[PDB]
């Protein structure tokens, strides 16, 4: 179902092939068109290492603390840009279940339909939502002055914009991302919905 | 010499917790970050905190995004010629407006407080005190 999504990914790397017992592993957080997505699409990077495909558990246990909304069931982290922001499958019977984009440089928190299809087809290789919805566009800038990342490391800001940092790339260095990932979401209590 | 010096020894509460080269590469994260804090002044830190914070405005508003955003989805998957995200988010607006504290703010705080705690400090001197925080140490395990 994501042809038209990996398609406009050039330079791709894909980390880990994906099994079956990998896929068990989820089924008590995941859904269909996401078993199906891990099933088109391994663990790896893509577009330019913009995006990176996870293993969940490397962050589920640190997000799984977030509150979102109530009646959150669970959070399923599956999907990581070059800035630590990070996508989640959200479980939720009341409000219906969703996908939440955190945004780990401002604190914020997107709400979108857990249409997996839209998301990876029409809106990743759409620049005006990568602009619009997940504040990317600086990425080719960050990359040309700070160099390339690997798969598990990102572009940190120190100090963080949330603990007073300018936001300048003077300040943005590659580290580590999961840990990274970790001291963010210990700094910002509830990440608010994005102004949006 | 000839100068007078206000000199600021604030630790975030609470402390970051921790559940192998794991705790090497956050104990190295959490310092690089205690050093960035405290080249920067009480009044530069501050502007950046207030402008953090203008970013982020519910289950009422979540139900609005739900039914704009799944809207745009619908024209998105229809089509096969890209949307451009300033004009479908005004479409869908008028369609629907037809039928219409953490640690880092603990810091803050925390400072906020040293800065009024008398005698208190004024905006002017802000651009003079160096930020004083430690809390890479002060990893719980």
């Amino acid at each position: 179902m994501y042809e038209m999504f990996l398609f406009n990914s050039v330079n791709s790397k894909i980390t880990q092939n994906v099994n079956e017992e990998f896929i068990l592993k989820y089924s008590d957080y995941s859904c269909e068109q996401l078993n199906s997505l891990w099933k088109e699409v391994g663990l790896g990077s893509y577009y330019n290492g913009l995006f990176k495909i996870i293993e969940p558990n490397d962050l589920k246990d640190i997000i799984n603390q977030c509150y979102i909304m109530d009646d959150d069931e669970s959070l399923l982290p599956f999907m990581c840009t070059a800035f630590g922001d990070v996508f989640a499958y959200v479980k939720n019977k009341r409000f219906g279940n969703y996908v939440v984009f955190l945004n780990i440089r401002y604190g914020t928190s997107l709400i979108i339909p857990d249409n997996f299809v839209a998301i990876f087809n029409k809106v990743i290789p759409n620049q005006s939502f990568l602009k619009g919805w997940f504040d990317l566009e600086n990425y080719a800038f960050v990359k040309e002055k700070i160099g390339e990342i690997d798969f598990d490391e990102c572009y940190g800001y120190f100090p963080t914009l949330s603990m007073g940092g300018n936001e300048s790339i003077d300040n943005i260095s590659i580290v580590k991302m999961i840990p990274y990932i970790d001291m963010n979401v210990q700094m910002i209590d509830v990440f608010e919905r994005a102004d949006k | 010499d000839s100068v007078t010096i206000f000199i600021l020894v604030i630790h975030v509460k609470p402390p970051f917790k921790l559940k192998p080269h794991y705790e090497k590469e956050m104990r190295r994260q959490l310092k690089m970050q205690e050093d960035g804090i405290n080249k920067l002044t009480v009044f530069e830190w501050l502007t950046n905190r207030k402008t953090f914070r203008e970013k982020g405005r519910t289950a009422q508003n979540d139900a609005r995004d739900a039914y704009k955003r799944r809207k745009m989805f619908d024209y998105m998957l229809l089509s096969a010629e890209n949307f451009k995200y300033d004009e479908i988010t005004k479409k869908v607006e008028d369609e629907l407006s037809s039928l219409a504290k953490g640690r880092a703010q603990n810091l803050e705080d925390e400072l906020l407080k040293v800065l009024e705690g008398p005698p208190k400090i004024d905006e002017e001197q802000q651009k003079y005190i160096k930020m004083n925080v430690i809390f890479a140490e002060d990893l719980e395990i």
